[PDB]
């Protein structure tokens, strides 16, 4: 079958794996700084909530697994290495489809991917420096009068990574909408007419990106619906 | 998924 | 296919969905009242255990997730909304099957639907006010001399709901046999003969209502098997 | 079909279940001693880490579920009963295949199973008395300067049994390799040639013996690949 | 389910 | 398994 078009795939996968490995090595070397950067907002929120509680009249970052600290460091290093290997990942991916983009889309793809990457990084920065500091406090002050916030790093790392990745994508979808609309392939009629069908797939997509609970499925589908409406408005 | 496709089924019934 | 019998189905789910939504708003507004009611036995158990440990010579309710306080408040409100929509979920359900119960089974389904429902609330009221105060103290006291009870509200709510919801079913299952005993459709010979077949089906139900641990399946079949044995004596 | 060869299977499973039950009863009776034996390394590691931190300038074993202590006791008792039922589980299993091993392999099997069992026991002993005391400290000293080690018994028990079972198997595979190699059935050429194939199946086994995280799959495949290389060296 | 259906097979085998 | 069989496919492609 597709035997001749396999050696290039093997080479691309091999070099991508090597890049991920070197990224993991660098990230585990700098894991202290990376973990400090990840945990700074949580520490600031804990200090602010503690000051509020003291003014009204403890909190700390814990680990609930024996190998929890090592596993968290390894996971953060692996994620950073994958992110650090993203440029070479795209180097391998784009070079794979060499003849597909003959002459025009070959030049149209580069601005699209550049814009997508820059908007993803700006979304991650916005989520880290704006949304999180004013949100984490609200997530802790809500239960500060009933419970004690002993936040484990094992779940906090996953929560923070999910928030950052989602907000990066949340700032990418209304840029791919812009690219597709300005390209002229899709107009307002196409998105307006195909509204009901979206109601399904989003609820399906929100079903695959969440724990099995129904409530969190709805809580993920709602922002996706808002983003769909935002794109609908954006098409011009 | 898991028990959430039931809600996904519901959106078809509610939204044709 | 079943195209004519879909227009009612769409409208039946419409009032059903809106019923949960209005219940959610009511429940979330009073989330402090509901959460305090849910966590009241845990607080009493911790204080009572603390006196025992101090007399022999700490504990609190914690949140191990940054968004756990919000998630628990939403989950408790969502569960309360469904329960507050119980009177109207049956309004759509019962009215859906209008011609199925022509004249006779329509009369004998109402007493069953209220007798079972009125025994489910009496099951929850029994579990919360009798079983839980004398069982939560026992569970904490078992580990009071080896460990420190830092109970997270995220995992406690699910445990509490399963006891309350399960005990109502544990008090409804020996009512459906009672309702079916005098109906004459099923007798003692039906139960006694179909005993071995009940073994292989009760375990499968247990395997679905418990975490993947094998011990959990055994820990659920035994209370359910006793209910089947209890149902043997109920029929007369 | 295989109807005549079912009564013996039924009796073997019945005796196996009875053995597991009596082992469970004994283990639940001795659960205090068993749990103390399980938790001794964690307590020692916590004390050493606390001494190190105090010298540089708290820690305890907690339970995060209300029934967490009872569930842990039941699980440890069940595991001990299964282990205490190993001689009788082998009594049932070996007696089942009576005519399969006519005269020669009947003699060859006994030293093989005896060696496998003794090496599994020695592996568990080595893991408890050597690997864990020098490893758990390293696992806790990593996060000792950034987080607070509030280790829950529910996850710790699973982690500890996983380490013990794996290290027992880790000392069994390069003994089954020895048995098979000295038996003459398999030579060095067979394992050297089938090296690439192993590459996948090990990576598949790690996919089934680890949580869904890819990092866990890699962290399990690496020791398995090391053990495969060890067997490669051992065969002579 | 998952690895617990083995116990179901066992209970069928033990109880015919 | 789950999303880890992708890595198995990858190791097959990398090791033929």
């Amino acid at each position: 079958s597709m035997k001749p078009h396999l050696a290039e795939l093997r080479q691309r996968l091999a070099i991508s794996v090597l890049a991920v490995f070197v990224g993991f090595i660098i990230a585990f070397t700098f894991h202290n700084a990376i973990l400090g950067w990840i945990t700074k907002p949580l520490n600031n929120a804990l200090i602010q909530v503690g000051k509020i509680v003291e003014k009204r009249e403890n909190g700390m970052i814990t680990t609930h697994q024996v190998g929890g600290a090592f596993f968290v460091a390894l996971k953060v290093s692996f994620f950073a290495g994958i992110l650090m290997a993203m440029p070479v990942i795209l180097w391998q991916l784009w070079l794979f489809i060499a003849p597909g983009l003959y002459d025009n889309e070959k030049k149209m793809v580069l601005p699209f991917v550049v814009g997508g990457s820059v908007m993803f990084l700006i979304g991650v920065l916005f989520a880290y420096y704006v949304v999180t500091p004013f949100g984490f406090q609200f997530l802790i002050t809500f239960g500060s009068f009933l419970y004690t916030p002993l936040i484990n790093i094992e779940d906090y790392v996953g929560f923070f990574t999910k928030i950052l990745i989602g907000f990066g994508i949340a700032f990418e979808l209304p840029v791919v909408a812009y690219f597709l609309a300005l390209l002229g392939l899709i107009t307002d009629k196409t998105l307006k007419d195909y509204f009901k069908y979206a109601i399904v797939i989003i609820f399906l997509l929100a079903a695959f990106l969440t724990p099995p609970d129904v409530l969190t499925q709805l809580l993920m589908a709602a922002p996706l619906i808002l983003l769909y409406g935002l794109s609908i408005l954006i098409v011009h | 998924s898991g028990w959430e496709l039931l809600l996904v089924v519901g959106v078809i019934v509610l939204l044709f």
